[PDB]
RNA sequence: GCUUGACUGCGAGCGUGACGGCGCGAGCAGGUGCGAAAGCAGGUCAUAGUGAUCCGGUGGUUCUGAAUGGAAGGGCCAUC
RNA sequence: UGAGCCUUGAUGGAAGUGUGGACGCCAGUCUGCAUGGCUUUAAUGUUUGAUGUUCUAACGUUGACCCGUAAUCCGGGUUGCGGACAGUGUCUGGUGGGUAGUUUGACUGGGGCGGUCU
RNA sequence: GUUUAUUAAAAACACAGCACUGUGCAAACACGAAAGUGGACGUAUACGGUGUGACGCCUGCCCGGUGCCGGAAGGUUAAUU
RNA sequence: UUUUGUAUAAUGGGUCAGCGACUUAUAUUCUGUAGCAAGGUUAACCGAAUAGGGGAGCCGAAGGGAAACCGAGUCUUAACUGGGCGUUAAGUUGCAGGGUAUAGACCCGAAACCCGGUGAUCUAGCCAUGGGCAGGUUGAAGGUUGGGUAACACUAACUGGAGGACCGAACCGACUAAUGUUGAAAAAUUAGCGGAUGACUUGUGGCUGGGGGUGAAAGGCCAAUCAAACCGGGAGAUAGCU
RNA sequence: AGGGUGACAGCCCCGUACACAAAAAUGCACAUGCUGUGAGCUCGAUGAGUAGGGCGGGACACGUGGUAUCCUGUCUGAAUA
RNA sequence: UAAGGUGAUAUGAACCGUUAUAACCGGCGAUUUCCGAAUGGGGAAACCCAGUGUGUUUCGACACACUAUCAUUAACUGAAUCCAUAGGUUAAUGAGGCGAACCGGGGGAACUGAAACAUCUAAGUACCCCGAGGAAAAGAAAUCAACCGAGAUUCCCCCAG
């Protein structure tokens, strides 16, 4: 479902309008690669459909910190 | 992307040092592994005394008890005979393992371990210099004098 | 031969156009040229030699300028 | 290997005696290595850009195992392989009747052709 | 053999044979936003695409133009800095 | 009706009876008419609801200049001249009508374009599983014996039984003519005709869905529809034409 | 008011204004009971991958325009009264 | 509430009533087959088959009840792997589907107009999809104003074509 999973950035709507203006309705998908985190603390390897930039907040905001919610709104995790 | 060493590590090694280093290194290595932690200033602003109670708090004051420095001074005089005869001379020799147990009925005791000679006095009888010195730094005075049986 | 009137601002009143426009213009003001002088000169003997508006470009200007002073930008005049 | 920093030279302990380098407008002189009565330009420390190697630890695996599981999917684990490559996101040059929307004037002794638009 | 069911059965299409070209396998390619699937439970004596059309004797000259294949040393050149 | 022009052999009407096309809203400008007048008038809203209150605001009594600004003047200009536009114009608010704007804008009518659904009981390919092919003919390969060979080739007779093989019912198809053409029939009947063990033919069910499918390819077939199916919407598409 | 009754009825009938009517069931207001909720008093704390920025788009009447402001797919990324 | 009644085409029949529920009007409950979210499984809708209990029984066979899925929680279990998770079981509570318009959100045409047509318009309209309520959304200034101040949001009339 081509979702962020960590910020639940979803694919947006646009156009390309190419030179002189012309509509062309495409689509902004996220970037997102599915990771491997080491909860380190729960000892597990959780893997999350993570998308760049979406990775540096689990790297500064904190793993579990993130983890905790994301469990709390009842996704997968 | 700071974090602090916990090891080895090559060119940024401390086994406890913050230095900057990239994202791909962390979460991918340096830390899934255990080799370093973030910093979350939790363990830097607000581990810095944890990570300084060696210097700031020992090396600079540390009593814990290297008081055995200038500690002999006035005590029973430091008079450690050595067996004296023969035309003005001596029997044995006097060093380390007596001037340490020297205090043995005195309650208190010091290591002959802990002194300062540059050479060994031959026969003589003058006060030694078995200086007891209780840490390298903060060092001491000990005499001899080679009294007779 | 001497020159820059191929000037600036306006214009009684006319001609020709459905209109946008276009042509003729004596004379008035300021300042020029030529001539002794009256006077002539606002491009060529005349009728072809041509592009509207928009969007912009360059110069000028206390016209304007969104809290105020500025500025960008906008208007006006010249011009591509 | 470029570029950088500027960290160190060159202008701008005792003589002699020799051993490689320097551009010179040369008849040079320098420059170090042993023996012996601030610019102008290069090296180490360093930073960053280039290409190229090697590694593992992301990432891939439509190799082999183990459990879920008397399952061919899938997930987790193990191992091998490959490995910052491949792949994907955003941006970007090329290509692009495969596809899509349109255009492709008027006069005209019918239309077209020819010619003509001021 | 096939074909315009309802005006054309043919000299049309198809064929076996031929050549060219692509494809090393998670194949090329095709359907599909993707997962996945056909190709194929096949592996270059295989599969796809194109053109020619049994068989016999053959298949000449042209690479200037367009396309495609190889080189990319240099000239011009995108985002970016 | 349409036309320069129609009895026109140009259009439309069998006839009758009923229905059938310049409306509606808001705005703007006039004409008429009513109210008030240098003033006219309210909006929403309130409401002892068609009153009464509310004058937010609108138009008008001033205009010129691109404006700043000025002002019965103001611009243009250096110009205290001329010239342009002004000054000696009553407006305003209803109500009825004419006209315009925005709306489907008198009415009926395309061929098409887009969006979402419904269809492979017809037909085109394919997948799975079953069925059909009277009779007659030809005679390949291979084998057996004789011959033959150094052994093989080779050869003859018999055997054997292949083939998008032959003749021909069923069956599948559709080359010719006639008849039919308000048919028996929205493609057939009759007399001939082509294939008929094959790329054959058929029952049953399944899978491919519209710019998509399927196609031994004709633009053919996708339910009597196809150079883009059918149904429902956008939708009163648009129609300088009739 | 209206309707019906053998033609058009205030007084024939049903109604009509007006006046009353609820075992029970519930909309709604208040009123309170139980549980859950937490008042106010001082001392505090005051929303970071955020605001801004580069790229591509979109929304703002506003077609990038000299164009603020808002949202972001992509890359970044601060102050902290 | 009452002298009349057993709905209609529908009479007839056979009956119930006349003080006091006969009928009839409303409140509340009972029953409420089978299909249909359909929920035990399956399926061409209204049908075919099952399990575990229960029952009758001179206790067979057959009636009846519960058995979908997901989710939150609790309990018991429980792999690769010591632990540990994964997974399994059970229980309870909730969801599921139906809807006329209005509403919030995700996606989003063309005809048309521009007397052609790409910018532009049509229009964020038609349509599709998800979600919620009697309303929804919105809402207590990182708002405007302009040196005076106003004071959350929402709807109306002006500003003004
Ligand atoms: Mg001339
Ligand atoms: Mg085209
Ligand atoms: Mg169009
Ligand atoms: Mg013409
Ligand atoms: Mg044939
Ligand atoms: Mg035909
Ligand atoms: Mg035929
Ligand atoms: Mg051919
Ligand atoms: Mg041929
Ligand atoms: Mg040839
Ligand atoms: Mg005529
Ligand atoms: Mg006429
Ligand atoms: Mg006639
Ligand atoms: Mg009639
Ligand atoms: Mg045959
Ligand atoms: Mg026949
Ligand atoms: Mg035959
Ligand atoms: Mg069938
Ligand atoms: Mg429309
Ligand atoms: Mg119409
Ligand atoms: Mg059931
Ligand atoms: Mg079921
Ligand atoms: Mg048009
Ligand atoms: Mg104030």
């Amino acid at each position: 479902s081509r979702v962020c999973q960590v910020t639940g950035k979803r694919p947006v709507t646009g156009n390309n309008r190419s030179h002189a203006l012309n509509a062309t309705k495409r689509r902004f998908l996220p970037n997102l690669h599915s990771h491997r985190f080491w909860v380190e603390s729960e000892k597990r390897f959780v893997t999350l459909r993570v998308s760049a930039k979406g990775m540096r907040v689990i790297d500064k905001k904190g793993i579990d910190t993130v983890l905790a919610e994301l469990r709390a709104r009842g996704e997968k995790y | 992307m700071q974090v602090i060493l916990l090891d080895k590590v090559a060119n940024l090694g401390s086994l406890g040092d913050q230095v900057n280093v990239k994202a791909g290194y962390a979460r991918n290595f340096l830390v899934p592994q255990g080799k370093a932690v973030p910093a979350t200033k939790k363990n830097i602003e607000f581990f810095e005394a944890r990570r300084a109670e060696l210097e700031a708090k020992l090396a600079e004051v540390l009593a814990a008890a290297n008081a055995r420095a200038e500690k002999i001074n006035a005590l029973e005089t430091v008079t450690i005979a050595s067996k004296a005869g023969d035309e003005g001379k001596l029997f044995g020799s006097i060093g380390t393992r007596d001037i340490a147990d020297a205090v043995t009925a005195a309650g208190v005791e010091v290591a002959k371990s802990e002194v300062r000679l540059p050479n060994g006095v031959l026969r003589t009888t003058g006060e030694h210099e078995v200086s007891f010195q209780v840490h390298s730094e903060v060092f001491a005075k000990v005499i001899v004098n080679v009294v007779a049986e």
